[PDB]
């Protein structure tokens, strides 16, 4: 009786530590400089065109 | 009739000046600007 449920969290202890790497889930983007002529074309710009973005 | 009226009336020379907007009139974006302040100073003067 007792060893049954041993080894069914022996079992399932190893299943939940396969499980568990799949909780973390981050999305990952790089930033990186302006060349300098299109930053200096940017910068010196002076409308905007469309107004604003959020991503 | 009114702004409207010239507003629509979108034509086939447009396609050089509206067509595709790069920019607006209508909000300007500022620059900030590196922090300074400005004084009118006397210098001395040597000599006669």
């Amino acid at each position: 009786f007792t060893s049954f449920v041993l080894m069914l969290l022996f079992t399932g202890i190893i299943l939940i530590a396969t499980n568990e790497l799949t909780y973390n889930r981050p999305r990952e983007i790089q930033y990186r400089y302006l060349p300098r002529d299109l930053d200096s074309f940017i910068r010196t710009q002076e409308m905007p065109s469309a107004i604003f973005s959020s991503m | 009739a009114g702004g409207l009226s010239q507003l629509v009336a979108y034509g086939a020379q447009d396609v050089y000046l509206t067509g595709n907007p790069q920019i607006t009139f209508f909000k300007t974006v500022y620059r900030r600007y590196t922090n300074f302040a400005i004084e009118s100073i006397q210098q001395t003067i040597n000599g006669s």
